[PDB]
């Protein structure tokens, strides 16, 4: 035995599942109309929105 | 023979947003013109309640208070694409054949 | 915003329970993302060290 | 080896399918034979000879 | 033989797009790790001794 | 399966004020850079700032910015902004973020930028301890003795002692520049500038084993019967100590010359920037132009 | 796919097309007769 008492400390990670419990309209959200974005190549079109 | 005996799709579960029950936990508004603003901002005025004491103990007195609360930002996106022969047969129809 | 909507009105079924009379909604949101790329955020990670 | 055209082409069936697993593990390892995991719009489906 | 100076590599109907293929031998990569856009350059290099 | 978005937007999520919107609204038609390339992006990401480090050097972020993808910017509008990337050879609008002077004719470059006067000018977007610093986009003959003359104060820091070091950088931190001046700001020499040492000075070498003895007899056999400022200025830089030449061969003669080419080419390439901009007629105003992107 | 905020990166298009196969087992029971009863029979 050296001279010490060395302490070790380690952590561990856990998969676990919540539940969340929330009032009638906690926070109120607004939102605009989606909006269609365009980009043209020969190969392909892409949209985005 | 091999005798392929039938192709299967699939239907989504059709979600909504007002269809599911956190929406009860929401207020769902739409505002067109929403990009436009910076910041939406809320104000509080509050004063309490005070109780009256006896004599031998100091005086409660009148409070005033304002509270002000601000709006979050969390854009979204999703893309789709699609291939240039999709659009051609989309578009054009030639030689009629079935 | 009180004014802003809720003016036309749908029902739809879910399940509640009783609890000190302040009645609560109970949902499931494991049917929303399913199959989907982006993991179900419920589902989440607890450290202890 | 499958003809993937024909049932990319042809009529088919709906259905309300529920994978035990997430379904992009199960492509992922090989429960079916004889799979196709292309990505995006693939134009080969059109290519008909 | 039909080539292209500017181009995406596609057949007529762009029905598919074409690939371009380089011999094993000859293929070198300096990163580990890709950005989702990359060029590619020919090389030429000299022995003198 | 991914694609190659074009049009960019970022959103922010600090809570501006109306003097954010109205700074931003400004900037319209900018140049702004970004390391890499999606259709939403976090404001963290947008501009110079996020690669500054305490040690500054300049050398540094010249070669960072080397390698980050130019955008401009169009269409402003609450906390969302949309950067639309340039394509190769067509026309564009651009309106310069530094105090440099434009003509037309010449070419652009992308720096980092300097310290000039009073270092007034900071009010971009300055929130939350991050702040929008823009590049620079100077014509040629600025961003080419920017680049010359940090070579040249790195190759002098050696074989020179501290304070011969020090007045040298200390005269050579300036530049001067159609009757405008600036500042170059923290030109610390760094390893990144010792590998451009290096390169240099082989190829420098190179040229000077290459060179031919006409060609280098040409300057002082010129010097015997001509005469100009010109000249004189070239003789006075040099140092001092008819008959047939020793040798005549065109092809050998050739040969050399289009290999010291190459080496010169080699040695240029150093202090030459990727050319971004060809630049058409500008506003008198200086503030804005129509260019091409190039590069 | 499912939308996320900016920065993240997003999920595309995406199919997938897997097969099923049929699996044999046929089955067998023999009964054997004698002469006299097959005579018996005719």
């Amino acid at each position: 035995h050296p001279g010490f008492a060395l302490t070790a400390v380690r952590t561990d990670t856990f998969e676990v599942d919540m539940l969340l419990y929330s009032g009638k309209s906690c926070t109120s959200v607004i939102i605009n109309n989606p909006i269609v974005t365009k980009e043209e190549r020969d190969i392909s079109t892409t949209y985005h929105v | 023979f091999e005798a392929i005996f039938g192709t299967f799709c699939n239907r989504l579960e059709w979600v909504y947003f007002l269809t599911s029950g956190l929406a009860a936990a929401a207020h769902a508004i739409k505002f067109h013109d929403l990009n436009k603003l910076t910041t939406g901002k809320m104000l509080f005025h509050v004063q309490v309640p005070r109780v009256a004491s006896g004599a031998g103990l100091p005086t409660s007195r009148q409070t005033t208070i304002m509270v002000t609360k601000y709006s979050e930002k969390s854009p979204i996106t999703i893309p789709f694409e699609l291939s240039a022969a999709c659009l051609t047969y989309l578009r054009e129809t030639f030689e009629g054949t079935i | 915003l009180s004014q802003a909507g809720a003016h036309s009105l749908t029902p739809l079924s879910m399940d509640v329970i009783r609890l000190g009379e302040k009645t609560v909604i109970m949902e499931n949101l494991r049917r929303v993302y399913k199959n989907t790329d982006t993991k179900d955020p419920l589902e989440r990670n607890v450290d202890l060290t | 080896m499958e003809n993937w055209s024909a049932l990319e082409l042809l009529p088919k069936v709906g259905i309300p399918t529920d994978f035990l697993t997430h379904v992009k593990t199960s492509a992922g390892e090989e429960m079916f034979e004889a799979l196709r995991i292309y990505y995006g719009d693939d134009p080969e489906r059109y290519n008909i000879h | 033989l039909t080539c292209v100076m500017r181009g995406y590599l596609y057949n007529t109907l762009k029905t598919e797009v074409f690939a371009l293929m380089i011999p094993k031998d000859m293929y070198l990569t300096w990163e580990e790790t890709r950005g989702r856009l990359q060029y590619v350059y020919l090389i030429i290099v000299y022995d003198y001794d | 399966m991914a694609a190659m978005e074009a049009n960019i937007f970022c959103t922010f999520d600090h809570k501006l004020s109306i003097a954010d919107v109205g700074k931003l609204t400004k900037l319209v038609a900018a140049v702004v850079p970004i390391p890499q390339r999606l259709h939403l992006i976090k404001h963290y990401q947008l501009g110079l700032h996020q690669f500054v480090d305490h040690t500054r050097g300049y050398v540094r972020l010249r070669g960072l910015l080397r390698n980050m993808t130019l955008t401009l910017m169009r269409r402003v509008e609450g906390n969302q902004i949309l950067l639309h990337v340039p394509t190769h050879g067509l026309l564009y609008t651009v309106l310069n973020t530094g105090p440099v002077t434009w003509e037309k004719g010449d070419a652009l470059c992308v720096l980092p930028p300097l310290f000039h006067g009073p270092l007034a000018r900071e009010n971009l977007l300055t929130l939350g301890q991050w702040e929008l610093v823009l590049p620079w986009i100077v014509p040629m003959p600025l961003a080419l003795e920017i680049n010359q003359r940090l070579l040249i104060m790195g190759l002098f820091s050696l074989d020179r002692s501290y304070e011969e070091v020090k007045a040298a950088v200390q005269q050579l931190q300036t530049i001067t520049f159609r009757d405008a001046t600036f500042t170059i700001p923290d030109p610390v020499i760094d390893q990144h500038l010792l590998i451009d040492m290096k390169t240099a000075c082989l190829s420098m070498s190179m040229v000077a084993n290459l060179a031919s003895e006409l060609t280098m007899t040409y300057v002082r056999k010129l010097a015997l019967e001509d005469s100009s400022m010109l000249l004189v200025k070239c003789q006075e830089l040099l140092m001092r100590l008819p008959a047939r030449p020793q040798h005549v061969s065109p092809d050998d003669e050739i040969a050399r010359l289009s290999a010291l080419f190459v080496m010169l080419r080699q040695l240029d390439d150093l202090i030459r920037e990727q050319v971004v901009f060809t630049v058409c007629d500008v506003s008198p105003d200086n503030k804005s132009a129509t260019c091409i992107f190039k590069g």
